[PDB]
């Protein structure tokens, strides 16, 4: 029902303006007041470490500033009676703390200017409003009436009541107003360019962050007077986590020239379109303010989107977040591992969040002018090809279900390619198939020294086959040095320590030698069982990855790979003459095979340390896409393939409800079968005909969208987090991962486990995380087919408490009605519900810190 | 939620550390404040609260891909490891507190079932110093990952353990309100160890 | 219907003596612990002079196949009685403390895989059922306090 | 007492016809849920929290609070032993399950099962209806297009209300009481 539907559009112009303008103002007061939260008296939170990094990088916050200030603007600066510069002179200040104060204090005038003004343009529209309708909770004061009922803003006024003098924008003859939404669009970038440029100018000479090439010589540290290039990240150029030079485009003077580069392309587009203004056919009915709600909303919902993944790579390994890693921080008493990624992934996430948000609402908010034009019998008439490009029904059935099934297709993929690799990680014997883990036995160095008994097949390619223990010209059972397995061999679970497999006895070698690409320089013999390594190439997006960063790296990759090449023969010649040793049989063959591999013991030290040295230049290089915690290639993971896959296939799972908003909002192939039309873009069902039909309106569909829409948001929370997703049980110490070098802190529910051994350790978290569950529950009370139960129940609770009242003599208790939501305010709070129950919990699986190995 | 946060304690300084090494602790490429007003003051200060090894490590530098961090190779020398109780406290309270106090409480007396309990001088007096890195290196337990006592040689590193390994030995005979403090440290270091 | 029964397999146990249910023997508490005894103090010795013929000369031949590799023996480490050596570091079985912070699945690991420098790993030279007995065994030292 | 009317229906006149309608509504701000099968289900759910309390009261864990740690010094000097507190419980035990890899295969399946309930549950069935409709002429335009004679007539089996609330309450039913055994088969820790 109307209580949210008060304001619904077209409005006029003078209000939409006013009240952008007056929440321009209000933001600016909230802002103000998180620049005072900043100043170093206070505790870390979340409100101020999210912008501790950008003030950094900016010059206000300043990490090396100890000296404690007494005199700065004016005479009066230590510490005063009634503050002398209120509630703040009980501390010791520091010169960042007079910045932020600064700071605070004029986001807070101007904030409180631009609510004035906007209320002039908002309330002079209607030709002024008084005093206790502006503010209309003052009436309530006693001796107090008077005051509240002078005109403000009034059209006539002098100077400092004045709104609007002429009554709109439309009647007001400035003749450099343009009059339609599509004039308007040049003014409004030539607008935007303009406030490019004021940022510009506050970085190059508040700020002096001059914008390169014009970068300064020489700039002040906290240990003198160093040379840009030189100078540790805040203060200069030098990059002292990744010990390199930045690139002068990821510092912030880079960011101060793009502030005149994209200045200047805003005003020049503007003027542009100044001359020749849109136009087209195509646009002309976007001018009903309900229509461009859709275009603006959706589009910046998409922007939203774009700021998080520009972002997130751009500021994943920047020295602004990493310097949070070495500042002392402390959340609820704790001290946090890693804040600084963990800043970043909550700002990142929140972004992802109001990219879906504002995606799913804008399309919503065009299904109901399209449902609009439906009722008014003038969806049929519409010009604009935007419209009729989508209006036959056999086109929108084709477009929805071959969505579907690309949806199908991918989710099938991934879904199933986890399910089997928890089953390969689990060992479960389905009696049809026995699922095998991953495991590795070195090859090389000294662990190759360790004997095994081994159980070795006659010949695996024949049936009527047959095996036997190895053993001994005597007769007895032989240990086989891991250096000398081959492929076939088993060796009993029970002698390598690995209970967590009882339904089978043997682990197989399946390949010897093994070294991986991508991870330990080591050799293995290998069980790959049924653990599928391969899947990870099975990604576009590894192969993009590591092809450029071959080409970028091309002459340490091949001299990498020629260590590893020789290395590997050297190893083989030394099993050679340690087996000639062990086969010796005569005390002098034994002393002469001793010698030799004493002599050849020198230069097989020599190709180990050559093959590790070049390793590890190799691992050093500067990443392309897939990153470490520092800022050097990894190679693309199963965990990477498969979150590719989800993504495509989960966000159309999660967008099919949006098409269906936009193309069945009236009719759908079902309705239109039974001749029936939807009547509301609200309505809950039109009750038990044809087997049930809840849930068909486009105020459905958007519930819908947002609830399938969480799956691909928590497949990007647990990613950003460092959680495994390529299978369910999954965890960080085990074989594949540390013979990968992988580091990851969980498998899908194994992560919902370990992280919260983490949440556990803060009390404030674990409130939270109760809390998050009560509200999460609680939806399903109002998503159930359930209301008449509530309705019969609640009828009887009313009618006791009347009769208790009438017994006890309790008037205000002998007329009770309890309210029971009706079926469309129970889908929208139950889905309000469902919604900030999950997304509490998930704040709390970013905020115990982040975990992944750097 | 937001904002109204305490007053952050005066001995608490922000004054930064300096960045953790971008090469492996365990590299063969080539191995392993100024006078300004109150610089001095925050340095002293920070080389007391601050801890340096609490983050996670470089994924060459945990214990199971260290070439001396196995239970059989690597290095207890009592000297290094009951050095300095600063020392001691400042990183092993930061590491316990984040890690180890999901399952072995607040107090450090057990909260998972079954799950050790520091303060009890039986179990202290029956384990070893590497007996203990042997135990947080492999887990207990039979499972994936170690068993209800979960494996750490991903995760840790061998210098993070020892940290971990002394900081447990001034559980001893304390009383289960939290964790041990500064002076709980010193006195199991002056005591031997 | 469903468990017709229930597939579970068959129980895994020690070796075979002619006449005695082995698999019995390995969820019977006297028999096991006789076994545990015998490896736990690598001698038949202190075995009940009620222990019968075939008994008696079965563990001997456990004892020397053992022998050939390498196996060395829980007592004198620990001791025939517990509560090992404060000199080796070797655990003192019967003290209350050590006992009531293990579990018995968690004690079972540290056996296999053996305890930092010197408690040996038995993975290579018992088997898992060898290893639950013993943990068994070293359940009954326990004295209070 | 309300098999054929309740009070709520006898001021409006309505007799319920039948023991398993599903509603009769959009009507007075909807009706879902007043039959007598109905009101079986949710005798099923509700009945769900005070069985769960025997069973953590059984398998030792704390119910007087939801963060009990095992022990507190509370415990300790009263001599007190538990296994959790409501929701510590449930993390606690669960540490206890991962040792055992099929009783995380029980734990993996256990959570499917609950879950998909949801959508069997929630005012949703229309829906559903008008998408297996797209989706089965989707599938039609495939077989006529390939060629295909077994796909040109399918039709998608889209359950009605009654029927999509009994197997929802036997979907939610079998789901938590699979993982309630888990419970109780990682072992007894208290230790008295
Ligand atoms: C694990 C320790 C602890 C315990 C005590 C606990 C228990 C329980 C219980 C119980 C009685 O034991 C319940 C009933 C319960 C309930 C909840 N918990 Zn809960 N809970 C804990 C802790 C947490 C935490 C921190 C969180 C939840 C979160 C949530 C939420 C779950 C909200 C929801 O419906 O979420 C669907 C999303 C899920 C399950 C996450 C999926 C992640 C994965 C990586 C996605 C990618 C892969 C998939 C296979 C899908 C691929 C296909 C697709 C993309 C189309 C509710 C309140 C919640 C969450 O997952 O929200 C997305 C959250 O963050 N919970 N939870
Ligand atoms: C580390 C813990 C681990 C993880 C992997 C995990 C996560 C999650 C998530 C998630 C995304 O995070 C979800 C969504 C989830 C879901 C569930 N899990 Zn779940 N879950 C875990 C583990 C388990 C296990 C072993 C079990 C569940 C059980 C269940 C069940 C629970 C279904 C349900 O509705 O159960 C209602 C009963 C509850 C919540 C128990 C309340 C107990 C309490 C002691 C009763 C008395 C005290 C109250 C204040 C009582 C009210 C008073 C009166 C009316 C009685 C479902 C499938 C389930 C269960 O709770 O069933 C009652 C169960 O047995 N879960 N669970
Ligand atoms: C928090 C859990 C919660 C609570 C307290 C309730 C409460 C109730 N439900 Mg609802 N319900 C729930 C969840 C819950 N439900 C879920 C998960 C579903 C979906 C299956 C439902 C589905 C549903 C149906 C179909 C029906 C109900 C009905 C009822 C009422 C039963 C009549 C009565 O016996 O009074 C006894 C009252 C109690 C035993 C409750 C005492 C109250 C609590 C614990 C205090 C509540 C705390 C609250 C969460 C905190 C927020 C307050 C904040 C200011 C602090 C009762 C008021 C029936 C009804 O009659 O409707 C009116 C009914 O027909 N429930
Ligand atoms: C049990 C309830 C509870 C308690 C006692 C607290 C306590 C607190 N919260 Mg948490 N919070 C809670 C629930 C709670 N929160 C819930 C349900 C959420 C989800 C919406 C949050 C989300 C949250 C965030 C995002 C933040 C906190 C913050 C805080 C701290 C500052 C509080 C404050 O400024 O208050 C004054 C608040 C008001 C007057 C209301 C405005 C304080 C420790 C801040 C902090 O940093 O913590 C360490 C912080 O940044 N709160
Ligand atoms: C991943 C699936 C999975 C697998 C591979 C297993 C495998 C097993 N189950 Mg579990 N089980 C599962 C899921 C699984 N179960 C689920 C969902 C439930 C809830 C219904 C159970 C309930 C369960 C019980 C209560 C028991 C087992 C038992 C078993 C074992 C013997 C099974 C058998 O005889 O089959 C042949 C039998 C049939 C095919 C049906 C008759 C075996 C280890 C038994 C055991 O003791 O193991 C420790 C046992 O008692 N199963
Ligand atoms: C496992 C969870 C699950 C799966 C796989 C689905 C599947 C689907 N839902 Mg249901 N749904 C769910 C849970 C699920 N839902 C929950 C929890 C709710 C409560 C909100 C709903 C509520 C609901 C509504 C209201 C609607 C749907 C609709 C859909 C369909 C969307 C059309 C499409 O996108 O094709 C793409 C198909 C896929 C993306 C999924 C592929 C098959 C999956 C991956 C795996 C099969 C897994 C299954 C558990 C396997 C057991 C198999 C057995 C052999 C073991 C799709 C068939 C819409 C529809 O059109 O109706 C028909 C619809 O309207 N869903
Ligand atoms: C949002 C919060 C910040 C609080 C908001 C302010 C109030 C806080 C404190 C609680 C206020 C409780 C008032 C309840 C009350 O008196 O309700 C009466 C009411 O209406 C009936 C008549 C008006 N006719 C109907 C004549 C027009 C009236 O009183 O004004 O109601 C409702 O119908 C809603 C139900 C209110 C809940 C009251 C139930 C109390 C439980 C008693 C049960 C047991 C008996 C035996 C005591
Ligand atoms: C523990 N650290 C893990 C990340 O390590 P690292 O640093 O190595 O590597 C980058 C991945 O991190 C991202 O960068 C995620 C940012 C998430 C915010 C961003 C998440 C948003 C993703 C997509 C948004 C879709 C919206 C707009 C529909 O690893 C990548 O390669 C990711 C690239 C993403 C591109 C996938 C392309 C798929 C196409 C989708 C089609 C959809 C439609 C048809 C409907
Ligand atoms: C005229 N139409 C409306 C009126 O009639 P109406 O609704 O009763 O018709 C139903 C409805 O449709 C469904 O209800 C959807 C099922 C398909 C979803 C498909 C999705 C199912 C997968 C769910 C699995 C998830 C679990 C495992 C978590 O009537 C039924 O289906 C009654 C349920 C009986 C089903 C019995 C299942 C037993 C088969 C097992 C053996 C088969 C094979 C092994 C050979
Ligand atoms: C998941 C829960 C859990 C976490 C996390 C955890 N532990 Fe434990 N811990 C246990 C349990 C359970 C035992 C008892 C093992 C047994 O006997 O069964 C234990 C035992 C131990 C023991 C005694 C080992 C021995 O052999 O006697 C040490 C030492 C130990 N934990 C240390 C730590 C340290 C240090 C951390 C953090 C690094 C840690 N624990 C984290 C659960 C956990
Ligand atoms: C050479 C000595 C030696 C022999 C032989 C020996 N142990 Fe130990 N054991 C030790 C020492 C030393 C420790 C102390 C471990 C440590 O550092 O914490 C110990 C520890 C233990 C513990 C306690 C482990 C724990 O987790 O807390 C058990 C149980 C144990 N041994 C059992 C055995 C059994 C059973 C055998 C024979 C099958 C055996 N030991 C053989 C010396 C030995
Ligand atoms: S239960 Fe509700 S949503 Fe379903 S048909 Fe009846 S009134 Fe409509
Ligand atoms: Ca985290
Ligand atoms: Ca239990």
């Amino acid at each position: 029902k109307r209580w949210y539907q008060k304001l619904e559009l077209p409005m006029p112009p003078e209000r939409i303006f006013g009240a952008h303008m007056m929440l321009i103002g209000g933001l600016a007061c909230l802002i103000g007041t998180y620049f005072f939260a900043s100043m170093t008296m206070w505790n870390d939170g979340y409100v101020n470490l999210t912008l501790r990094p950008r003030l950094i990088s900016l010059g206000i916050y300043d990490p090396y500033d100890t000296e404690q200030i007494q005199r700065v603007w004016l005479p009066l600066i230590g510490e005063f009676s009634t503050s002398k510069l209120p509630f703040f002179g009980q501390y010791p200040l520091t010169m960042t703390d007079f910045r932020l104060f600064g700071w605070g204090c004029f986001h807070i005038g101007l904030g409180l200017w631009l609510v004035y003004a906007g209320a002039a343009h908002y309330y002079g529209a209607r030709g002024g409003a008084t005093i206790g309708e502006i503010f209309w909770l003052l009436p309530y004061v006693p001796g107090l009436k008077g005051l509240c009922q002078i005109k403000w803003f009034t059209p006539e006024g002098p100077w400092y009541k004045v709104g609007l003098p002429w009554g709109s924008f439309a009647n007001t003859p400035w003749p450099i107003l343009r009059r339609t939404y599509a004039d308007a669009l040049s003014p409004h970038t030539i607008y935007i360019g303009l406030l490019f440029f004021i940022w510009g100018f506050v970085l190059w000479f508040v700020l002096d962050k001059p914008p390169v090439p014009l970068q300064p010589a020489q700039v002040m540290t906290p240990n003198g007077l160093m040379p840009l290039e030189q100078a540790p990240f805040p203060y200069g150029w030098f990059d002292p986590y990744l010990n390199q030079v930045m690139h002068p485009m990821n510092t912030i003077n880079g960011e101060t020239t793009m502030c005149f580069v994209w200045g200047v392309l805003f005003v020049a587009l503007g003027a542009y379109w100044w001359y020749r203004p849109p136009r087209s056919i195509n646009i002309t009915h976007l001018e009903d303010t309900k229509a461009v709600f859709h275009v603006h909303l959706t589009a910046i919902g998409y922007v939203s989107f774009a700021l998080a993944i520009v972002g997130f790579l751009a500021l994943r390994n920047h020295p602004s977040y990493l310097m949070l890693n070495d500042m002392n921080v402390i959340i609820y008493g704790k001290k946090i591992v890693n804040p600084g990624r963990m800043i970043h992934n909550m700002i990142t996430f929140n972004h992802v969040q109001v990219g879906l948000l504002y995606v799913a609402a804008g399309v919503f908010h065009g299904g109901q002018y399209l449902h609009g034009l439906n009722i008014s019998g003038a969806y049929k008439q519409a010009r604009s090809k935007f419209i009729t490009w989508f209006q036959n029904p056999d086109l929108q059935t084709k477009i929805v279900g071959t969505t579907m099934f690309v949806s199908f297709v991918t989710v099938v993929f991934g879904y199933g390619m986890i399910c089997w690799n928890t089953g390969a990680e689990l060992d479960l014997n389905f009696g049809i198939y026995q699922f095998r883990s991953f495991r590795a036995i070195q090859m090389d160095g000294e662990a190759g020294n360790i004997g095994y008994r081994v159980f070795r097949p006659k010949n695996p390619w024949d049936p009527t086959a047959g095996g036997d223990w190895v053993k001994n010209p005597d007769g007895t059972a032989k240990l086989v040095k891991a250096r000398n397995l081959q492929v076939g061999d088993r060796i009993l679970n029970e002698e390598l320590g690995i209970g967590s497999s009882p339904t089978y006895s043997f682990t197989t070698i399946e390949e010897i030698n093994y070294k991986p690409e991508w991870g330990q320089p080591k050799l293995y013999a290998v069980q790959w069982g049924s653990w599928t390594h391969f899947l990870r190439k099975v990604n576009p997006l590894f192969w993009v990855d590591k092809g450029i960063w071959y080409l970028q790296n091309q002459k340490t990759f091949e001299a990498t790979r020629k260590a590893d090449e020789a290395y590997l023969a050297a190893h083989l010649k030394a099993v050679s003459l340690l087996n000639q040793i062990d086969d010796a049989q005569t005390e002098e063959a034994k002393q002469k095979a001793q010698a030799e591999l004493d002599k050849f013991r020198p230069e097989l030290e020599k190709a180990h340390a050559n093959m590790l040295e070049w390793n590890e230049r190799l691992a050093s290089t500067p990443a392309v896409l897939y990153s470490n915690l520092r800022d050097q290639h990894r190679d693309g993971e199963i965990n990477d393939a498969i979150f590719f896959w989800l993504m495509i296939g989960g966000w159309l799972f999660g967008f099919i409800p949006l098409l269906r908003i936009a193309f069945h909002n009236y009719q759908s192939p079902w309705y239109r079968d039974f001749e029936w039309r939807k009547q509301s873009p609200d309505f809950p069902c039109i009750g038990p005909v044809k087997g049930g039909t809840c849930g068909v309106s486009i105020q459905d569909q958007l519930w819908f969208c947002i609830l399938f829409s969480i799956k691909p948001l928590s497949a990007i929370a647990w990613y950003l987090d460092g959680g495994w997703i390529a299978t369910m049980m999954a965890r960080g110490n085990e074989a594949y991962y540390l013979t990968h070098n992988i580091s990851h802190t969980g498998g899908v529910f194994l992560y919902m486990w370990n992280e919260t051994t983490w949440i556990w350790t803060d009390n404030h978290l674990t409130a939270m995380l109760l809390l998050g569950h009560l509200i999460w529950f609680v939806s399903f009370a109002l998503w159930f087919k359930d209301r008449g139960s509530r309705a019969e129940g609640g009828d009887i609770q009313s009618r006791w408490v009347r009769l208790m009242g009438k017994r006890l003599g309790i008037k205000t208790l002998q007329e009770v009605r309890f309210p029971v939501s009706n079926l469309a305010t129970a889908k929208l709070w139950g889905t309000v519900f469902f919604y900030t129950g999950t997304f509490v919990l998930v704040f709390l699986y970013f905020a115990d810190g982040f975990f992944q190995n750097r | 939620g937001g904002c109204f946060v305490g007053s952050r304690d005066p001995n608490e300084t922000r004054y930064p550390k300096a960045p953790m090494p971008l090469q492996n602790q365990t590299s063969t490429l080539k191995t392993a404040a100024q006078n300004t007003p109150g610089a001095r003051e925050a340095a002293a200060l920070r080389d007391r609260v601050t801890p340096l090894n609490l983050q996670q490590v470089n994924e060459q530098d945990v214990a199971g891909n260290d070439p001396l961090g196995s239970p059989a190779r690597v290095v207890l020398d009592e000297g290094e490891m009951y050095r300095d109780p600063v020392e001691i406290y400042r990183e092993g309270r930061a590491l316990f507190q984040n890690n180890c106090v999901g399952c072995h409480g607040h107090n450090g007396c057990g909260n998972v079932p079954r799950s050790t309990n520091f303060t009890d001088p039986g179990w202290q007096e029956n384990n070893s110093d590497g007996g203990i890195y042997s135990s947080i290196y492999n887990g207990k337990g039979i499972g994936n990952g170690g068993g209800a006592m979960p494996a750490y040689y991903n995760q840790l590193s061998p210098q993070q353990i020892r940290y971990l390994v002394a900081y447990l030995r001034a559980f001893k005979g304390r009383q289960c309100n939290g964790l041990p403090t500064l002076s709980d440290v010193e006195r199991m270091v002056a005591e031997r160890q | 219907v469903m468990a017709t029964g229930c597939f579970v397999g068959a129980r895994n146990a020690s070796e075979p003596r002619l006449g005695s249910s082995s698999i019995a023997a390995s969820r019977t508490a006297p028999a096991y612990l006789r076994e545990a005894q015998v490896l736990y103090e690598g001698s038949t010795d202190g075995l009940p002079k009620d222990t019968p013929a075939d008994e008696i000369a079965h563990y001997k031949a456990m004892l020397a196949e053992l022998q050939t590799r390498n196996y060395a023996a829980c007592a004198g480490c620990h001791q025939v009685n517990g509560g090992g050596n404060k000199a080796i570091n070797a655990t003192n079985f019967q003290d209350a403390g050590w006992q009531a912070n293990n579990s018995s699945p968690g004690m079972v690991t540290s056996i296999v895989n053996g305890k930092g420098k010197v408690m040996p790993a038995y993975k290579d030279k018992l088997t898992l059922q060898q290893i639950n007995y013993l943990v068994e065994y070293i359940r009954r030292f326990e004295k209070k306090r």
